Protein backbone atom coordinates (compact mmCIF):
# COMPACT_ATOMS: atom_id res chain seq x y z
CA UNK A 1 0.00 0.00 0.00
CA UNK A 2 0.58 3.45 -0.75
CA UNK A 3 -0.07 4.93 2.79
CA UNK A 4 1.29 2.54 5.51
CA UNK A 5 4.74 3.63 7.25
CA UNK A 6 6.06 0.92 9.57
CA UNK A 7 5.28 3.09 12.87
CA UNK A 8 7.73 0.93 14.77
CA UNK A 9 10.99 2.76 12.93
CA UNK A 10 9.90 6.00 13.31
CA UNK A 11 11.46 8.04 15.70
CA UNK A 12 9.06 8.80 19.31
CA UNK A 13 9.07 13.02 18.28
CA UNK A 14 7.31 11.90 14.60
CA UNK A 15 5.28 8.85 16.27
CA UNK A 16 3.71 11.68 18.49
CA UNK A 17 2.21 13.97 15.47
CA UNK A 18 2.42 11.27 12.24
CA UNK A 19 -1.25 11.84 10.66
CA UNK A 20 -2.83 8.31 9.10
CA UNK A 21 -3.87 9.37 5.18
CA UNK A 22 -5.81 6.61 2.78
CA UNK A 23 -7.02 6.69 -0.38
CA UNK A 24 -9.75 8.95 0.49
CA UNK A 25 -12.32 10.95 -2.54
CA UNK A 26 -10.68 13.51 -3.66
CA UNK A 27 -7.62 10.98 -4.47
CA UNK A 28 -10.08 9.30 -6.32
CA UNK A 29 -11.01 11.47 -8.70
CA UNK A 30 -7.45 12.09 -9.57
CA UNK A 31 -6.97 8.66 -10.51
CA UNK A 32 -9.98 8.29 -12.16
CA UNK A 33 -9.20 10.97 -14.37
CA UNK A 34 -5.93 9.69 -15.26
CA UNK A 35 -7.73 6.84 -16.30
CA UNK A 36 -9.94 8.74 -18.20
CA UNK A 37 -6.98 10.78 -20.39
CA UNK A 38 -5.01 8.13 -20.81
CA UNK A 39 -8.15 6.69 -22.75
CA UNK A 40 -8.30 10.03 -25.25
CA UNK A 41 -5.74 7.79 -28.23
CA UNK A 42 -6.13 11.03 -30.26
CA UNK A 43 -4.66 13.29 -26.88
CA UNK A 44 -2.49 10.74 -25.70
CA UNK A 45 -0.70 10.34 -29.42
CA UNK A 46 -0.46 14.26 -29.74
CA UNK A 47 1.30 14.49 -26.30
CA UNK A 48 4.07 11.84 -27.40
CA UNK A 49 4.87 13.58 -30.70
CA UNK A 50 5.01 17.12 -29.31
CA UNK A 51 7.47 16.13 -26.15
CA UNK A 52 9.51 13.75 -28.50
CA UNK A 53 10.00 15.98 -31.05
CA UNK A 54 11.05 18.90 -28.46
CA UNK A 55 12.66 16.65 -25.94
CA UNK A 56 15.89 18.31 -27.10
CA UNK A 57 15.32 21.76 -26.83
CA UNK A 58 12.48 21.94 -23.84
CA UNK A 59 12.57 20.29 -20.38
CA UNK A 60 10.18 17.44 -19.46
CA UNK A 61 8.87 20.09 -16.65
CA UNK A 62 8.56 22.81 -19.78
CA UNK A 63 6.95 20.28 -22.42
CA UNK A 64 4.22 18.78 -19.49
CA UNK A 65 3.28 22.64 -19.08
CA UNK A 66 3.28 23.33 -22.65
CA UNK A 67 0.33 20.85 -23.46
CA UNK A 68 -0.53 21.02 -19.63
CA UNK A 69 0.08 17.53 -19.55
CA UNK A 70 1.43 15.63 -16.77
CA UNK A 71 -0.60 16.92 -13.86
CA UNK A 72 0.24 15.76 -10.55
CA UNK A 73 -1.32 15.63 -7.33
CA UNK A 74 -0.17 15.45 -3.64
CA UNK A 75 -3.28 15.40 -1.21
CA UNK A 76 -7.11 15.79 -1.75
CA UNK A 77 -8.77 18.91 0.10
CA UNK A 78 -9.91 16.87 2.74
CA UNK A 79 -6.22 15.12 3.64
CA UNK A 80 -4.95 19.02 3.54
CA UNK A 81 -7.17 20.69 6.06
CA UNK A 82 -6.60 17.10 8.34
CA UNK A 83 -2.83 17.75 8.00
CA UNK A 84 -3.14 21.49 8.86
CA UNK A 85 -5.91 20.77 11.52
CA UNK A 86 -8.51 23.38 10.01
CA UNK A 87 -12.09 23.72 9.08
CA UNK A 88 -13.09 23.03 5.28
CA UNK A 89 -14.48 26.89 5.18
CA UNK A 90 -11.22 27.76 7.73
CA UNK A 91 -9.25 31.04 5.55
CA UNK A 92 -6.37 33.49 5.42
CA UNK A 93 -4.69 36.11 3.26
CA UNK A 94 -1.41 34.86 1.63
CA UNK A 95 -0.07 31.42 0.52
CA UNK A 96 2.84 31.10 -1.37
CA UNK A 97 3.75 27.94 -3.50
CA UNK A 98 7.25 27.69 -4.69
CA UNK A 99 7.74 26.03 -7.98
CA UNK A 100 4.24 25.26 -7.85
CA UNK A 101 4.46 23.46 -11.12
CA UNK A 102 1.14 24.00 -13.44
CA UNK A 103 -1.11 24.82 -10.62
CA UNK A 104 -3.49 22.01 -9.81
CA UNK A 105 -1.65 20.84 -6.55
CA UNK A 106 -2.10 24.71 -6.28
CA UNK A 107 -5.63 24.92 -6.82
CA UNK A 108 -6.71 22.48 -4.27
CA UNK A 109 -5.14 24.82 -1.43
CA UNK A 110 -6.86 28.06 -2.98
CA UNK A 111 -10.02 28.28 -1.41
CA UNK A 112 -8.27 28.86 1.77
CA UNK A 113 -6.18 31.81 1.11
CA UNK A 114 -7.58 35.67 -0.39
CA UNK A 115 -4.25 36.02 -2.42
CA UNK A 116 -2.02 33.69 -4.09
CA UNK A 117 1.66 33.73 -4.69
CA UNK A 118 3.86 31.27 -6.74
CA UNK A 119 7.53 31.19 -7.93
CA UNK A 120 8.39 28.83 -11.71
CA UNK A 121 11.78 28.30 -13.23
CA UNK A 122 9.66 26.41 -16.40
CA UNK A 123 8.44 29.92 -18.19
CA UNK A 124 5.11 27.71 -19.99
CA UNK A 125 4.88 26.32 -16.31
CA UNK A 126 4.59 30.37 -15.70
CA UNK A 127 1.90 30.72 -18.53
CA UNK A 128 -0.25 27.85 -16.52
CA UNK A 129 0.24 29.41 -13.13
CA UNK A 130 -0.79 33.15 -14.50
CA UNK A 131 -3.94 31.08 -16.53
CA UNK A 132 -5.35 30.92 -12.98
CA UNK A 133 -4.67 34.41 -12.42
CA UNK A 134 -2.24 33.21 -9.46
CA UNK A 135 0.39 36.63 -8.95
CA UNK A 136 3.97 35.10 -10.21
CA UNK A 137 6.93 36.27 -8.46
CA UNK A 138 10.78 35.88 -9.89
CA UNK A 139 13.38 33.15 -7.81
CA UNK A 140 14.77 36.10 -5.64
CA UNK A 141 11.78 38.45 -5.30
CA UNK A 142 9.42 36.86 -2.66
CA UNK A 143 12.10 36.89 -0.21
CA UNK A 144 11.48 40.74 0.36
CA UNK A 145 4.74 38.55 4.75
CA UNK A 146 3.12 35.04 3.51
CA UNK A 147 0.46 33.36 5.81
CA UNK A 148 0.97 29.65 4.35
CA UNK A 149 4.47 29.08 2.32
CA UNK A 150 3.93 25.91 0.25
CA UNK A 151 7.41 24.07 -0.83
CA UNK A 152 6.19 20.63 -2.65
CA UNK A 153 8.33 18.23 -4.27
CA UNK A 154 10.53 21.16 -4.59
CA UNK A 155 13.50 20.42 -2.41
CA UNK A 156 15.41 17.89 -4.54
CA UNK A 157 14.97 19.70 -7.76
CA UNK A 158 16.44 22.96 -6.67
CA UNK A 159 20.18 24.28 -6.29
CA UNK A 160 20.14 26.07 -2.63
CA UNK A 161 17.71 23.94 -0.52
CA UNK A 162 19.12 24.88 2.71
CA UNK A 163 18.44 28.71 1.66
CA UNK A 164 15.25 28.34 0.47
CA UNK A 165 14.32 26.89 4.01
CA UNK A 166 15.83 29.44 5.61
CA UNK A 167 14.61 32.31 3.33
CA UNK A 168 10.77 30.52 3.93
CA UNK A 169 11.32 31.24 7.33
CA UNK A 170 11.92 34.57 6.55
CA UNK A 171 8.75 35.74 4.72
CA UNK A 172 6.70 33.34 7.11
CA UNK A 173 4.10 34.59 9.28
CA UNK A 174 5.23 33.53 12.85
CA UNK A 175 2.14 33.96 15.43
CA UNK A 176 0.46 31.23 13.51
CA UNK A 177 1.59 30.79 10.26
CA UNK A 178 2.58 27.21 9.18
CA UNK A 179 4.50 26.08 6.14
CA UNK A 180 3.61 22.60 3.84
CA UNK A 181 6.31 20.53 2.30
CA UNK A 182 7.15 17.58 0.55
CA UNK A 183 9.30 14.98 -0.28
CA UNK A 184 10.13 12.12 -2.73
CA UNK A 185 11.89 9.09 -1.08
CA UNK A 186 14.05 7.86 -1.20
CA UNK A 187 16.20 11.27 -1.46
CA UNK A 188 17.72 12.12 -5.01
CA UNK A 189 17.83 15.41 -5.79
CA UNK A 190 19.06 16.87 -9.17
CA UNK A 191 18.64 20.49 -11.07
CA UNK A 192 17.35 19.37 -14.60
CA UNK A 193 17.77 21.23 -17.62
CA UNK A 194 17.18 21.11 -20.99
CA UNK A 195 17.62 17.65 -22.64
CA UNK A 196 17.19 15.61 -20.13
CA UNK A 197 20.62 16.64 -18.95
CA UNK A 198 20.85 17.99 -15.10
CA UNK A 199 22.95 19.98 -12.90
CA UNK A 200 23.87 18.81 -9.28
CA UNK A 201 22.75 21.01 -6.40
CA UNK A 202 25.06 23.20 -4.40
CA UNK A 203 23.98 22.57 -1.23
CA UNK A 204 24.02 19.40 0.29
CA UNK A 205 20.83 18.30 2.48
CA UNK A 206 21.78 15.30 4.99
CA UNK A 207 18.98 12.34 4.35
CA UNK A 208 20.61 9.46 6.13
CA UNK A 209 19.13 6.43 5.45
CA UNK A 210 17.90 3.79 2.85
CA UNK A 211 14.58 3.58 3.86
CA UNK A 212 11.18 5.95 4.15
CA UNK A 213 11.17 5.28 7.56
CA UNK A 214 14.74 5.98 8.46
CA UNK A 215 15.26 8.73 6.17
CA UNK A 216 12.67 10.74 7.67
CA UNK A 217 14.17 10.41 11.11
CA UNK A 218 17.02 12.45 9.74
CA UNK A 219 14.69 15.58 8.78
CA UNK A 220 14.18 16.54 12.53
CA UNK A 221 17.92 17.35 12.48
CA UNK A 222 17.38 19.57 9.50
CA UNK A 223 13.93 21.85 9.50
CA UNK A 224 15.27 22.97 13.37
CA UNK A 225 18.95 24.06 11.45
CA UNK A 226 16.29 26.62 9.62
CA UNK A 227 13.75 26.91 11.82
CA UNK A 228 10.88 24.89 12.10
CA UNK A 229 9.45 21.72 13.94
CA UNK A 230 6.79 19.52 12.86
CA UNK A 231 3.50 19.89 13.73
CA UNK A 232 1.96 17.18 11.82
CA UNK A 233 3.25 14.73 8.85
CA UNK A 234 1.82 11.95 7.02
CA UNK A 235 2.54 9.34 3.94
CA UNK A 236 0.88 10.50 0.51
CA UNK A 237 0.92 8.92 -3.17
CA UNK A 238 2.70 10.94 -4.96
CA UNK A 239 1.00 11.00 -8.18
CA UNK A 240 0.93 11.58 -11.75
CA UNK A 241 -1.26 11.48 -14.87
CA UNK A 242 -0.05 8.52 -17.23
CA UNK A 243 0.56 8.43 -20.50
CA UNK A 244 -0.22 5.62 -23.44
CA UNK A 245 1.73 2.87 -21.46
CA UNK A 246 0.81 3.37 -18.02
CA UNK A 247 -2.76 5.06 -16.51
CA UNK A 248 -1.01 7.11 -13.58
CA UNK A 249 2.62 7.12 -12.12
CA UNK A 250 3.29 7.00 -8.41
CA UNK A 251 6.29 7.94 -5.96
CA UNK A 252 6.38 8.18 -2.24
CA UNK A 253 5.86 11.59 -0.77
CA UNK A 254 6.06 12.44 3.13
CA UNK A 255 4.46 15.62 3.57
CA UNK A 256 4.93 18.09 6.59
CA UNK A 257 2.89 20.54 8.28
CA UNK A 258 5.44 23.14 10.01
CA UNK A 259 5.48 26.01 12.87
CA UNK A 260 8.41 28.21 13.28
CA UNK A 261 9.55 27.47 17.03
CA UNK B 1 8.33 8.76 -21.04
CA UNK B 2 6.84 8.80 -17.30
CA UNK B 3 6.47 10.22 -14.02
CA UNK B 4 6.45 14.57 -14.23
CA UNK B 5 8.49 15.21 -11.36
CA UNK B 6 11.34 12.58 -11.99
CA UNK C 1 24.83 49.52 -50.71
CA UNK C 2 22.33 51.26 -48.89
CA UNK C 3 23.02 49.37 -45.35
CA UNK C 4 26.62 50.93 -45.02
CA UNK C 5 26.20 54.27 -45.89
CA UNK C 6 25.05 56.85 -43.50
CA UNK C 7 25.46 61.09 -44.16
CA UNK C 8 28.54 61.71 -42.19
CA UNK C 9 27.95 65.73 -42.58
CA UNK C 10 24.78 65.42 -40.44
CA UNK C 11 27.24 63.41 -36.85
CA UNK C 12 28.51 65.60 -34.78
CA UNK C 13 31.91 66.60 -34.13
CA UNK C 14 32.61 63.93 -31.43
CA UNK C 15 31.19 61.24 -33.58
CA UNK C 16 32.64 62.31 -36.79
CA UNK C 17 36.05 61.00 -35.55
CA UNK C 18 34.68 57.99 -34.42
CA UNK C 19 33.15 57.37 -37.39
CA UNK C 20 34.72 53.33 -39.76
CA UNK C 21 32.60 52.72 -42.93
CA UNK C 22 31.64 49.42 -43.12
CA UNK C 23 30.86 47.07 -46.47
CA UNK C 24 28.89 44.31 -47.88
CA UNK C 25 31.65 41.86 -47.52
CA UNK C 26 31.80 38.00 -48.23
CA UNK C 27 30.87 37.33 -44.38
CA UNK C 28 27.59 38.92 -44.80
CA UNK C 29 26.95 37.45 -48.58
CA UNK C 30 27.31 33.81 -46.86
CA UNK C 31 24.41 34.61 -44.82
CA UNK C 32 21.98 35.56 -47.19
CA UNK C 33 23.02 32.95 -49.35
CA UNK C 34 21.87 30.59 -46.65
CA UNK C 35 18.51 32.50 -45.62
CA UNK C 36 17.68 32.64 -49.20
CA UNK C 37 18.25 28.57 -49.48
CA UNK C 38 16.62 28.27 -46.32
CA UNK C 39 13.24 30.20 -47.46
CA UNK C 40 13.48 27.49 -50.40
CA UNK C 41 12.94 24.56 -48.11
CA UNK C 42 9.27 24.58 -48.04
CA UNK C 43 8.85 21.57 -45.82
CA UNK C 44 10.87 23.65 -43.14
CA UNK C 45 9.36 26.69 -42.86
CA UNK C 46 5.65 25.47 -43.20
CA UNK C 47 6.27 23.45 -40.39
CA UNK C 48 8.66 26.35 -38.52
CA UNK C 49 5.13 28.37 -39.36
CA UNK C 50 2.85 24.93 -37.79
CA UNK C 51 4.13 25.17 -34.90
CA UNK C 52 5.26 29.01 -34.32
CA UNK C 53 1.18 29.28 -34.76
CA UNK C 54 0.00 26.19 -32.76
CA UNK C 55 2.03 27.60 -29.50
CA UNK C 56 1.65 31.63 -30.15
CA UNK C 57 -0.11 31.28 -26.68
CA UNK C 58 2.13 29.63 -24.26
CA UNK C 59 5.39 31.24 -25.54
CA UNK C 60 6.79 33.73 -26.62
CA UNK C 61 7.99 34.08 -30.76
CA UNK C 62 11.83 34.35 -29.17
CA UNK C 63 11.83 31.14 -27.21
CA UNK C 64 9.78 29.82 -29.95
CA UNK C 65 11.93 30.78 -33.09
CA UNK C 66 14.63 29.06 -29.96
CA UNK C 67 12.46 26.02 -30.27
CA UNK C 68 13.05 25.61 -33.77
CA UNK C 69 16.37 26.97 -34.24
CA UNK C 70 14.95 29.47 -36.78
CA UNK C 71 15.03 33.16 -36.96
CA UNK C 72 19.08 33.60 -36.31
CA UNK C 73 20.25 36.57 -36.90
CA UNK C 74 23.74 38.33 -37.78
CA UNK C 75 24.60 41.46 -37.02
CA UNK C 76 28.45 41.78 -38.20
CA UNK C 77 30.89 39.52 -40.14
CA UNK C 78 34.28 37.90 -37.94
CA UNK C 79 36.02 41.11 -41.13
CA UNK C 80 33.68 44.11 -39.78
CA UNK C 81 33.72 42.93 -35.75
CA UNK C 82 37.33 43.08 -36.08
CA UNK C 83 37.10 46.20 -38.41
CA UNK C 84 35.23 47.94 -35.30
CA UNK C 85 37.23 46.51 -32.56
CA UNK C 86 40.34 47.10 -34.51
CA UNK C 87 42.07 43.38 -33.94
CA UNK C 88 43.75 41.08 -35.69
CA UNK C 89 42.17 37.65 -37.01
CA UNK C 90 44.42 35.76 -34.50
CA UNK C 91 43.57 38.31 -31.67
CA UNK C 92 42.39 36.69 -28.11
CA UNK C 93 41.76 37.30 -24.91
CA UNK C 94 40.33 35.98 -21.65
CA UNK C 95 36.45 36.35 -21.29
CA UNK C 96 33.94 37.46 -23.30
CA UNK C 97 30.12 38.27 -21.48
CA UNK C 98 27.18 38.34 -24.08
CA UNK C 99 24.32 39.83 -22.68
CA UNK C 100 20.93 38.49 -23.92
CA UNK C 101 22.69 36.50 -26.28
CA UNK C 102 20.10 34.85 -28.45
CA UNK C 103 20.09 31.61 -30.13
CA UNK C 104 24.05 32.45 -30.03
CA UNK C 105 25.29 32.68 -34.10
CA UNK C 106 25.92 35.80 -33.28
CA UNK C 107 27.82 35.17 -30.57
CA UNK C 108 29.12 32.73 -32.32
CA UNK C 109 31.07 35.68 -34.82
CA UNK C 110 33.21 36.56 -31.98
CA UNK C 111 33.71 33.77 -29.86
CA UNK C 112 37.06 32.52 -30.72
CA UNK C 113 38.73 35.82 -30.04
CA UNK C 114 38.01 34.47 -26.52
CA UNK C 115 38.84 31.74 -24.83
CA UNK C 116 36.14 31.79 -22.29
CA UNK C 117 32.42 32.80 -23.36
CA UNK C 118 29.76 33.50 -21.07
CA UNK C 119 26.06 34.59 -21.60
CA UNK C 120 22.77 35.59 -19.95
CA UNK C 121 19.18 35.20 -21.86
CA UNK C 122 15.36 35.35 -20.18
CA UNK C 123 14.38 32.64 -23.27
CA UNK C 124 14.44 29.20 -22.04
CA UNK C 125 15.01 27.60 -25.19
CA UNK C 126 17.73 30.80 -26.29
CA UNK C 127 19.45 29.41 -23.48
CA UNK C 128 19.94 25.82 -24.18
CA UNK C 129 21.27 26.57 -27.82
CA UNK C 130 23.84 28.89 -26.16
CA UNK C 131 24.47 25.73 -23.72
CA UNK C 132 24.76 23.66 -27.23
CA UNK C 133 27.70 26.27 -28.31
CA UNK C 134 29.87 25.15 -25.13
CA UNK C 135 29.10 29.02 -23.65
CA UNK C 136 29.06 29.32 -19.77
CA UNK C 137 24.82 31.00 -19.30
CA UNK C 138 24.69 32.91 -16.31
CA UNK C 139 21.78 34.77 -14.25
CA UNK C 140 20.45 37.33 -15.70
CA UNK C 141 21.41 39.21 -12.69
CA UNK C 142 23.82 36.78 -11.94
CA UNK C 143 26.87 38.23 -14.16
CA UNK C 144 27.88 41.05 -12.03
CA UNK C 145 28.60 39.00 -8.77
CA UNK C 146 31.01 36.75 -10.97
CA UNK C 147 34.19 37.67 -8.97
CA UNK C 148 35.79 38.29 -12.18
CA UNK C 149 35.88 41.14 -14.51
CA UNK C 150 35.37 40.68 -18.37
CA UNK C 151 37.60 41.98 -20.89
CA UNK C 152 34.44 42.12 -23.97
CA UNK C 153 31.03 42.83 -22.69
CA UNK C 154 28.97 42.13 -25.81
CA UNK C 155 25.38 43.64 -25.29
CA UNK C 156 24.18 43.59 -29.08
CA UNK C 157 20.29 44.55 -29.59
CA UNK C 158 19.08 44.49 -25.95
CA UNK C 159 18.78 47.88 -24.83
CA UNK C 160 15.40 47.79 -26.62
CA UNK C 161 14.39 44.55 -25.36
CA UNK C 162 15.04 45.09 -21.72
CA UNK C 163 13.17 46.35 -18.73
CA UNK C 164 16.10 48.12 -16.89
CA UNK C 165 18.62 49.15 -19.60
CA UNK C 166 20.24 52.06 -17.74
CA UNK C 167 21.00 49.78 -14.83
CA UNK C 168 22.30 47.51 -17.29
CA UNK C 169 24.88 50.04 -18.68
CA UNK C 170 25.88 50.88 -15.58
CA UNK C 171 25.97 47.54 -14.36
CA UNK C 172 28.43 46.49 -17.58
CA UNK C 173 30.70 49.16 -16.45
CA UNK C 174 31.34 48.09 -13.15
CA UNK C 175 31.77 44.33 -13.98
CA UNK C 176 34.21 45.60 -17.26
CA UNK C 177 37.98 45.38 -17.10
CA UNK C 178 39.01 48.50 -16.42
CA UNK C 179 42.34 48.80 -18.54
CA UNK C 180 42.09 47.14 -22.02
CA UNK C 181 38.13 46.35 -21.77
CA UNK C 182 35.61 47.54 -24.24
CA UNK C 183 31.75 46.87 -24.73
CA UNK C 184 30.52 46.10 -28.44
CA UNK C 185 26.94 47.40 -28.23
CA UNK C 186 24.02 47.44 -30.87
CA UNK C 187 20.81 49.29 -31.31
CA UNK C 188 18.06 49.25 -33.75
CA UNK C 189 17.23 52.41 -34.71
CA UNK C 190 14.13 54.03 -34.99
CA UNK C 191 14.74 53.54 -31.33
CA UNK C 192 11.55 52.17 -30.04
CA UNK C 193 11.88 49.93 -27.30
CA UNK C 194 9.04 47.19 -25.58
CA UNK C 195 9.36 44.41 -23.25
CA UNK C 196 8.40 40.72 -24.75
CA UNK C 197 6.30 39.28 -22.92
CA UNK C 198 4.32 35.76 -23.89
CA UNK C 199 1.25 35.65 -26.13
CA UNK C 200 2.42 39.11 -28.23
CA UNK C 201 1.84 41.26 -25.09
CA UNK C 202 4.41 43.56 -24.41
CA UNK C 203 4.76 46.01 -21.17
CA UNK C 204 7.04 49.33 -21.33
CA UNK C 205 10.17 49.34 -20.29
CA UNK C 206 10.51 50.65 -16.54
CA UNK C 207 13.52 53.17 -17.22
CA UNK C 208 13.73 55.44 -20.55
CA UNK C 209 16.66 56.15 -22.38
CA UNK C 210 16.47 59.60 -24.83
CA UNK C 211 17.49 58.10 -27.80
CA UNK C 212 15.30 60.58 -30.05
CA UNK C 213 15.52 62.07 -33.56
CA UNK C 214 13.97 61.98 -36.77
CA UNK C 215 16.93 60.05 -38.75
CA UNK C 216 20.18 57.45 -37.85
CA UNK C 217 22.48 60.20 -37.79
CA UNK C 218 20.22 62.12 -35.33
CA UNK C 219 19.13 59.26 -33.08
CA UNK C 220 23.10 58.56 -33.19
CA UNK C 221 24.02 61.90 -31.74
CA UNK C 222 21.58 61.35 -29.31
CA UNK C 223 23.83 58.62 -27.46
CA UNK C 224 27.13 59.96 -27.00
CA UNK C 225 25.55 62.42 -24.05
CA UNK C 226 23.69 58.90 -23.00
CA UNK C 227 27.20 56.33 -22.89
CA UNK C 228 28.80 59.55 -21.42
CA UNK C 229 25.88 59.34 -18.46
CA UNK C 230 27.05 55.52 -18.11
CA UNK C 231 31.08 56.43 -17.76
CA UNK C 232 31.61 55.16 -21.50
CA UNK C 233 32.64 57.30 -24.29
CA UNK C 234 32.02 56.23 -27.96
CA UNK C 235 36.10 54.80 -29.15
CA UNK C 236 34.52 53.65 -32.60
CA UNK C 237 30.83 53.08 -34.19
CA UNK C 238 29.41 51.92 -37.80
CA UNK C 239 26.35 51.78 -39.62
CA UNK C 240 25.53 47.54 -40.20
CA UNK C 241 22.17 45.95 -41.81
CA UNK C 242 20.26 43.86 -38.46
CA UNK C 243 19.43 40.55 -40.33
CA UNK C 244 17.25 37.86 -39.65
CA UNK C 245 16.39 34.66 -41.44
CA UNK C 246 13.37 34.25 -43.48
CA UNK C 247 10.63 32.49 -43.65
CA UNK C 248 7.77 31.85 -46.68
CA UNK C 249 7.11 35.43 -47.30
CA UNK C 250 10.52 37.42 -47.28
CA UNK C 251 14.29 35.51 -47.78
CA UNK C 252 15.22 37.66 -45.10
CA UNK C 253 14.71 40.61 -43.28
CA UNK C 254 16.78 43.76 -42.47
CA UNK C 255 16.50 46.26 -39.36
CA UNK C 256 18.85 49.18 -39.11
CA UNK C 257 21.63 48.65 -36.30
CA UNK C 258 24.21 50.66 -34.69
CA UNK C 259 27.37 49.24 -33.62
CA UNK C 260 29.32 51.10 -31.32
CA UNK C 261 32.49 50.34 -29.53
CA UNK C 262 32.75 52.22 -26.01
CA UNK C 263 35.80 52.78 -23.60
CA UNK C 264 35.51 53.14 -20.03
CA UNK C 265 35.72 56.61 -18.65
CA UNK D 1 5.93 36.35 -40.16
CA UNK D 2 8.42 39.08 -39.46
CA UNK D 3 11.37 40.23 -38.04
CA UNK D 4 12.88 38.04 -35.17
CA UNK D 5 14.46 41.37 -33.02
CA UNK D 6 10.47 41.78 -32.63
CA UNK D 7 6.93 43.55 -33.02
N1 LIG E 1 14.72 27.31 -7.68
C1 LIG E 1 13.46 27.13 -8.05
N2 LIG E 1 12.49 28.08 -7.78
C2 LIG E 1 11.19 27.87 -8.18
N3 LIG E 1 10.84 26.72 -8.85
C3 LIG E 1 11.78 25.78 -9.12
C4 LIG E 1 13.10 25.96 -8.73
N4 LIG E 1 13.81 24.88 -9.12
C5 LIG E 1 12.97 24.01 -9.75
N5 LIG E 1 11.72 24.56 -9.76
C6 LIG E 1 10.48 23.98 -10.29
O1 LIG E 1 10.03 23.03 -9.35
C7 LIG E 1 9.24 22.05 -9.97
C8 LIG E 1 9.48 20.70 -9.32
S1 LIG E 1 8.09 19.57 -9.60
C9 LIG E 1 7.10 20.29 -8.25
C10 LIG E 1 5.91 21.11 -8.74
C11 LIG E 1 4.73 21.19 -7.78
N6 LIG E 1 5.05 21.99 -6.60
C12 LIG E 1 4.30 19.79 -7.36
O2 LIG E 1 4.43 19.41 -6.19
O3 LIG E 1 3.81 19.02 -8.19
C13 LIG E 1 9.61 22.09 -11.45
O4 LIG E 1 8.44 22.43 -12.16
C14 LIG E 1 10.63 23.21 -11.59
O5 LIG E 1 10.29 24.05 -12.66
N1 LIG F 1 16.41 41.62 -19.42
C1 LIG F 1 17.04 40.73 -20.18
N2 LIG F 1 18.12 40.01 -19.72
C2 LIG F 1 18.74 39.09 -20.54
N3 LIG F 1 18.29 38.89 -21.82
C3 LIG F 1 17.22 39.60 -22.27
C4 LIG F 1 16.58 40.53 -21.46
N4 LIG F 1 15.57 41.09 -22.15
C5 LIG F 1 15.55 40.55 -23.39
N5 LIG F 1 16.57 39.63 -23.48
C6 LIG F 1 16.91 38.81 -24.64
O1 LIG F 1 17.62 39.58 -25.59
C7 LIG F 1 17.24 39.24 -26.91
C8 LIG F 1 16.95 40.54 -27.67
S1 LIG F 1 16.75 40.30 -29.45
C9 LIG F 1 18.54 40.31 -29.70
C10 LIG F 1 19.11 38.91 -29.91
C11 LIG F 1 20.62 38.87 -30.11
N6 LIG F 1 21.30 39.41 -28.94
C12 LIG F 1 20.98 39.62 -31.38
O2 LIG F 1 21.69 40.63 -31.37
O3 LIG F 1 20.55 39.21 -32.45
C13 LIG F 1 16.03 38.31 -26.81
O4 LIG F 1 16.40 37.01 -27.22
C14 LIG F 1 15.66 38.32 -25.33
O5 LIG F 1 15.40 37.03 -24.82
Amino acid sequence: QWYVCNREKLCESLQAVFVQSYLDQGTQIFLNNSIEKSGWAAIQAYHSAVSSAFSLAMSRTSINGLLGRGSMFVFSPDQFQRLLKINPDWKTHRLLDLGAGDGEVTKIMSPHFEEIYATELSETMIWQLQKKKYRVLGINEWQNQYDVISCLNLLDRCDQPLTLLKDIRSVLEPTRGRVILALVLPFHPYVENVGGKWEKPSEILEIKGQNWEEQVNSLPEVFRKAGFVIEAFTRLPYLCEGDMYNDYYVLDDAVFVLKPV
Amino acid sequence: QGHAHG
